[PDB]
């Protein structure tokens, strides 16, 4: 019931925080499970 | 279709022994087994090759689109 | 590699590409049969080729086949040899199975190739014969001892396990202990090897090796045994007939 | 003495298709409910 | 003249530092030469371990491992094996010619 | 030598453009394209 | 050293661990509801 | 190469099934030797396949109708043959002066299968042949257009002969429901050789029989062997034999009388080591059938092919260079491993 | 190997990986480029900077 | 201790029957690895001449071009090799086929009708109805058409049926016969069947004299078990004639009183030719191939 | 329906008909009879995972469990964890 | 119940490699 | 005609699965 849940979302003026695996797939964001449960940062020497 | 050239299992030429086999069954009035023995087929693989041959080519040839009736 | 329906994550594993010349079909080892629930009855499989290193690393370290030895459902094995290899093992590890120096060394190199990195000692170590006089003869169980002696690390001690067989002692005659699978310091000293040992069965020899030496060694043992029994079934065949 | 295969009989029939009653009546008896059914559409009693 | 290098190759990834043990890889060969060659190499009193292994049927390769005791390299044991197999075949060819005449 | 075999009477009779697609000898509307002399390479395998 | 790694999708794994073996109970009874109908309840 | 069964029910003759052979009598050994045969996989002999064992052909017919657009006797811009002044390079290699192809010509996908000229476009066009399997022209028929005659025969039925040798994947089965895919075409030198000097045409794995319980095949093996040696067909009609009058004893006596082992076994030697195998292998003559299906007819590979306008995702269609679907369950499995970059 | 898959050469000549050219792999990729898209191990395409 | 000269002392050859097509010889006190090697070579490695490239000009027969081409390849040609050089595959067709590398065989048959009183015989009813291997006419070309003057290219078996025809049908082809090995295709195997069987051994553990001796004698082929008298024990006259049916072991009175084995050193080879080379020539070439294989590796640089 | 006959000796015509009924019944059940059951669980549990604070948290951070099975053990590890004799015999290997 | 009729005059039609049907 | 900085030269060749310019590039 895609259009029904969408209607309920619009009427709530809801913000999809994109934190569910489904939502992330919809917007092309990396899934927060396993390898997506953290961030990788590079250590750079120059100030 | 026609008699296969060589026995599928070992490779003994069987294609020259088809018409000769029917002559041993018709004119000589021999049994299936003795006829194959006189042709020089002792292995059961070479034995079944001719013994089990259907020869559907004779049935197939009766349809000729190049000659009338 | 994917075999549909993908009912559990083990039905979608990461495999190492081995391009085989003059082939028209995807070739798969028998150890993978269980996890995919794939039988070679004209089954179809999907091959996905990920296009970046992060996706590569994942298919080589997380979803790779080596880590799937035990399923997370019950923590039991889903990897092992399936048919010829089981029948080969019951014959090879039987008391009646003896081998000459020439035969014995052949079975060793046949499944263990140092050039393919199967060894851990850079030289194929061999046990002395079980029969010295009159003729030098090796037992079938000694081949299983030698395969472990060359695939398990030299720094670690041999495996110690007291397991059981599917085949009851009554079948092997009077006073036999051939049901009791005995491994003392990595040496098969009693009992034959069934589906209960190198099949996808818990607390068997492969599972015991997996716990003591790790998943990489257990994989090596499975491939080594898989080759040994294939080579053994080629030299010493197995048949079924009306007499049976 | 046996339940043999017709080899001489077979090959002769392959070359000479019968001019009389066709061999293997059971084969025509197999399509008997089909042909018979359509035959009764015009032929038989009461037209 | 040019000697082909693809036929026989020494797998340095498995060859001993001493050279007493080595794995050789031969192309376009199988059980035919393989089992016959390991049999002859095994008759050598200096050969400790010898066997042959075909990596896979689809790939045209033949692997032969020769582990010896001291005072003989694996290369020498292979060269002796080939030299003896040639002489063995001469014996077979000589005895067969003689029995053809003896008939 | 252009050829067309009749399906019924088996007569080899070829016909050009602005002609009825029928055999001359008998009234048959189906014509088999005959095999002409042309090289066809084959492997005896 | 036997602890579950943070990030492990225990949710999917659980449903797969209940789903996959529930295929083996597709066969009928040999009073109470059993197999998939009871699991569905 | 059709063959008459040695082992058969007498009703096979009553229905004259010899007019349409469905299989071939093969030397089948119940052996686990190669290692490539196991449960659903069986081995075929290379030298047997090389000698034409189980060879088949597949005929496909196409209708090239020029009435596709014209209707109700409209004037036609189209016509079988070649138009003057306009002629793209090397088309005469496949088609004859009439625009129709030379019967016997080898064709691959992209090659011209026919030629015509339509006045509406004033250009000489061709109908292309497209299929993954190459073919040869077996029959070309020119058909009258009817419609009060007069009009030239554009229309035309073309028959393709597609040769089909047994490929790795093709299914083969005995008359006892024991089907298996071709795992490999094993060489005769590498094949196990009998005391007689025969190597089996087909290898069936012994691990197939304990689960299926196809004992009919087991008795068919010693019956087929007995009938091949003595040269007599045996009746395998159901309920002919009893508990007291066993067929295993009946054909067993026949096998002993011929000079073979009573229990249908044969002393076989290894093709690799050359040594005599541990025990005598169960060998006989079993009527095998080659199933019509290609092993992978659905065999495909896509790197970067066409995509649908709306979704911009690989389009559906094996022959169209289409994409493999990664469904909800595969999505679930990639979430399962916690493998977020594989899902991405 | 139990961790391997036998890939037919048909798939091997169609399935490609975008390998960035560097000093450590210039030798390996030069051969692939020479070999082309029908000789394995080859290359179907080259992407410039 | 095994020496190559110590092998010469024990190694024996025994020729039972040497016909123009098949030779039955024995190899005594030789290893399985050597006997199996010659066997493997005789089938797969001994080079032979067979049709490889069939060039069709017309085929109106019922038999498809592929099938008819394959049948010609299977027909063994009474052509001695060594007369032909090996064809090179890299250079093109115009340079590839020469008078030293290729042998040409033509087939040109056209079927017609004949007037005869009519079941009626196909040789009476039609002319050139049956196409035989003898209908493959040898066409010598190039630099040497005098080398095959006292050696005409004729199929080993001429009465081999190649095709069956009805009036109107025709076969026109040019077959290119080349040199090849049996490992590539079975059409190139010079042998019909090259196989060995180990000498059967019958180890009599008990004397088993009397009427049981006559019962034991019926378990083996006629010329195997010989009985001296009622007593004087039961001996093995010719263990070589044994079929190894194990019939003696399926009897309670003999199951423990006899053992059935083999002589691992003794091999009974049976070699039948397709017709090109004599069975001896095929065996000799097999030994020459094994020697050359070991020789080629001897004078070879061991790379890496 | 009690068949005294075996597949080696053969089945009496009367016995054989009975066997066929049993065989067909086995076949139909396989054709007639977990897809939707698993799909319903996976869509609601997809987000549920192990957090860095060892608790089982949903996609939106809501706590489902304070600890996996109450002990935080990976099932693919909980096998020889009670196999104390095994671990003892392989003390130095595991150490 | 009548037994399956055995085949009339069944002789040996398999021997060793270099041995024919000379032995009667 | 494609129209790319490159020049097509006409005679576009269709490859099943790939439509390429006879010359420089392929769609
Ligand atoms: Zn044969
Ligand atoms: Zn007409």
């Amino acid at each position: 019931t895609t259009c029904q849940f969408l209607t309920k979302a619009v009427l709530d003026n809801e913000r999809e925080q994109l934190d569910s695996p489904s939502a992330r797939i919809v917007v092309g964001k990396l899934n927060n499970v396993g390898t997506g449960s953290f961030d990788v940062l590079a250590k750079v020497p120059n100030a | 279709m026609i008699v296969p050239v060589r026995c599928f299992s070992c490779g003994k030429v069987v294609g020259d022994k088809w018409e000769s086999y029917l002559n041993l069954l018709q004119e000589d009035e021999l049994d299936e087994g003795t006829a194959l023995s006189r042709l020089g087929l002792k292995r059961y693989c070479c034995r079944r090759m001719i013994l089990t041959h259907v020869d559907l080519i004779e049935k197939f040839l009766r349809y000729n689109p190049l000659e009338k009736r | 590699m994917n075999r549909q329906p993908t009912l559990h994550k083990a039905s979608m594993m990461g495999h190492k590409v081995r391009v085989l010349p003059n082939e028209k079909t995807l070739r798969l080892h028998y150890a993978n049969t269980g996890a995919y629930n794939a039988d070679f009855d004209g089954d179809e499989m999907n091959m996905h080729f990920p296009q970046n290193e992060n996706a590569r690393a994942e298919a080589l370290n997380l979803a790779n086949t080596d880590s799937q030895y035990l399923t997370p459902t019950s923590g039991s094995p889903v990897r092992g040899l399936i048919q010829d290899h089981i029948s080969a093992g019951v014959w090879l590890t039987s008391k009646d199975s003896f081998f000459t120096r020439e035969q014995y060394q052949q079975y060793i190199y046949g499944c263990i190739r140092p050039e393919d990195g199967h060894t851990t000692r850079s030289k194929i170590v061999t046990l002395p014969p079980t029969i010295f006089k009159p003729y030098p003869l090796w037992t079938g169980k000694q081949i299983i001892t030698t395969v472990l002696l060359n695939v398990t690390p030299p720094d670690m001690p041999g495996i110690n396990l007291i397991s059981k067989n599917k085949i009851k002692n009554e079948y092997w005659g009077k006073g036999s202990l051939e049901n009791e699978v005995l491994f003392k310091d990595g040496a098969l000293l009693c009992g034959i090897l069934d589906k209960s040992q190198y099949g996808a069965s818990k607390y068997g020899i492969v599972h015991s090796l997996h716990e003591v030496y790790g998943p990489e060694v257990a994989a090596k043992v499975l491939s080594v045994l898989g080759r040994l029994f294939t080579n053994y079934i080629t030299a010493t065949a197995f048949t079924c007939g009306m007499d049976d | 003495r046996t339940a043999d295969f017709r080899t001489l009989e077979r090959e002769s029939r392959f070359i000479n298709p019968p001019k009389d009653k066709s061999a293997f009546p059971l084969l025509q008896e197999a399509v008997q409910p089909h042909i018979g059914s359509f035959n009764a559409l015009t032929e038989g009693p009461d037209g | 003249e040019e000697p082909d290098r693809e036929k026989i190759k020494l797998l340095t990834q498995a060859t001993s530092e001493d050279g007493t043990s080595a794995s050789f890889q031969i192309v376009e060969e199988d059980h035919t030469l393989g089992n016959a060659l390991r049999y002859v190499i095994m008759k050598n009193p200096d050969v400790e371990f010898c066997g042959y292994s075909i990596p896979h049927p689809s790939e045209n390769l033949l692997n032969i491992r020769i582990q010896t005791y001291g005072e003989t390299t694996a290369v020498d044991a292979l060269q002796k094996g080939l030299k003896d197999l040639m002489d063995l075949c001469d014996v077979v060819e000589s005895k067969f010619t003689e029995k053809i005449k003896s008939m | 030598t252009l050829k067309y075999i009749c399906a019924e009477c088996s007569s080899k009779l070829s016909l050009s453009r602005t002609d009825a697609v029928r055999c001359k000898d008998c009234g048959h509307r189906i014509l088999l394209k005959a095999r002409t002399k042309r090289l066809v390479q084959f492997e005896a395998r | 050293r036997s602890l579950i790694n943070p990030g492990e999708a225990v949710g999917i794994i659980a449903s797969q661990s209940v789903g996959e073996p529930s295929t083996q109970m597709t066969l009928n009874t040999f009073n109470v509801t059993l197999g998939i109908p009871r699991l569905r309840e | 190469t059709g063959q008459t069964p040695i082992v058969k029910a007498n009703l096979y003759d009553d229905y004259g099934m010899d007019n349409f052979p469905n299989g071939f009598n093969a030397v089948v050994a119940v052996i686990s030797y190669t290692g490539y045969d196991m449960d659903d996989a069986m081995i075929i002999n290379k030298s047997a396949d090389e000698r034409g064992f189980g060879y088949g052909t597949m005929y496909k017919t196409e209708k090239v109708d020029l009435a596709l657009n014209r209707n109700r006797g409209d004037p036609i811009t189209q016509h079988f043959g070649f138009g003057n002044d306009e002629w793209p390079k090397e088309w005469l290699e496949k088609l004859d002066e009439d625009g129709l192809p030379y019967i016997g010509t080898y064709v691959e996908e992209g090659d011209p299968i026919c030629a015509y000229f339509d006045d509406t476009l004033n250009k000489t066009k061709i109908k292309t042949y497209h299929s993954s399997e190459p073919a040869y022209i077996e029959e070309v028929n020119l058909i009258g257009d009817e419609s009060n005659k007069f009009q030239e025969l554009q229309t035309v039925s073309i028959k393709y002969r597609i040769r089909r040798t047994p490929q790795i994947g093709d299914k083969f089965s005995s008359r006892h429901g024991q089907k298996g895919v071709c795992s490999r075409k094993w060489p005769t030198i590498d094949m196990p050789f009998s005391e007689t000097g025969i190597q089996p045409d087909i290898i069936i794995n012994p691990h197939a029989f304990p689960s299926r319980m196809t004992i009919g095949m087991f008795v068919e093996s010693l019956a087929g062997k007995a009938g091949a040696l003595h040269g007599i067909a045996q009746d395998s009609t159901p309920w002919i034999f009893n508990e007291d009058d066993t067929p295993a004893d009946y054909f067993g006596e026949q096998l002993a009388k011929a000079g073979y082992n009573y229990h249908g076994n044969e002393p076989m030697y290894s093709g690799a080591t050359g040594e005599e195998l541990r025990a005598d292998i169960y060998v006989g003559v079993v009527y095998y059938q080659r199933l019509r299906h290609m092993v992978n007819d659905k065999f495909q590979v896509r790197s970067t092919g066409p995509v649908n306008s709306l979704t911009m995702q690989p389009v559906k269609g094996r022959k169209r260079h289409g994409g493999i679907r990664v469904g909800e369950m595969e999505r679930d499995a990639l979430i399962g491993h916690g493998t977020s970059f594989l899902l991405q | 190997e139990t961790n391997e898959i036998g890939v037919p050469p048909v798939f091997a000549v169609k399935l490609t990986y975008p390998e960035p050219v560097t000093a450590y792999n210039i030798a390996e990729l030069r051969q692939a480029v020479i070999n082309g898209p029908d000789k394995w191990p080859g290359a179907t395409q080259i992407q410039n900077e | 201790e095994w020496n190559v000269e110590k092998f010469k002392k024990d190694f024996e050859v025994n020729i039972s029957s040497l016909d123009a097509r098949e030779a039955n010889f024995d190899l005594i006190n030789i290893d399985t690895s050597i006997a199996n090697a010659f066997r493997r070579i005789m089938i797969s490695e001994v080079p032979s001449v067979a049709a490889e490239y069939v060039y069709f000009f017309n085929n109106t027969s019922v038999i498809q071009d592929e099938v008819l081409a394959h049948r010609i390849g299977l027909v063994p040609l009474k052509v001695d090799p060594d007369m032909l050089t090996w064809v090179d595959s890299n250079l093109p067709d115009d340079e590839k086929f020469t008078d030293e590398n290729t042998i040409v065989l033509s087939l040109n048959v056209k079927c017609t009708r004949n007037p005869d009183a009519p079941s009626t015989d196909p040789k009476e009813l039609y002319n050139n109805a049956h196409v035989y291997a003898r209908d493959l006419k040898f066409e010598p070309q190039g630099r040497q058409s005098t080398t095959f003057a006292d050696c005409p290219v004729v199929p080993a078996d001429p009465d081999i049926l190649l095709a069956k025809l009805r009036p109107g049908q025709e076969i026109s082809l040019k077959a290119h016969c080349i040199l090849g090995i049996g490992g590539d295709h079975a059409k190139f195997s010079p042998v019909s069947t090259a196989s060995y069987r180990l000498l059967p051994q019958i180890n009599i553990l008990q004397p088993i004299k009397g009427e049981s001796a006559r019962r034991f004698q019926k378990c083996f082929p006629p010329g195997v078990i010989g009985i001296d008298e009622g007593s004087d024990e039961a001996y093995v006259k010719d263990a070589r004639k044994d079929t190894v049916s194990r019939e003696v072991l399926r009897y309670e009175e003999f199951a423990d009183k006899v053992k059935l084995g083999r002589v691992r050193n003794h091999f009974i080879f049976n070699v039948e030719s397709a017709g090109a080379m004599t069975p001896e020539e095929i065996f000799f070439k097999s030994v020459r191939i094994l020697k050359n294989k070991a020789e080629y590796l001897k004078n070879c640089p061991i790379t890496q | 329906g009690y068949v005294k006959g075996r597949f080696y000796s053969g089945i009496k015509p009367q016995e054989y008909y009975f066997h066929c009924m049993a065989g067909r019944e086995g076949l139909i059940d396989t054709a007639v009879k977990s897809g939707y059951l698993q799909r319903c669980l996976t869509k609601q549990l997809e987000g549920v995972h192990v957090s860095y604070d060892n608790s089982i948290r949903d996609a939106d951070g809501t706590l489902v469990q304070f600890m996996y099975g109450g002990d935080a053990i990976d099932i693919t590890k909980e096998s020889h964890m009670t196999q104390f004799e095994f671990c003892l015999d392989n003390y130095y290997a595991l150490l | 119940r009548k037994d399956v009729p055995k085949v009339e005059g069944l002789k040996l039609e398999h021997f060793a490699t270099g041995y024919d049907a000379e032995d009667f | 005609i494609c129209g790319t900085d490159n020049c097509p030269s006409r005679l576009w060749r269709i490859i099943d699965g790939r439509r390429t310019c006879q010359y420089g590039h392929v769609m």
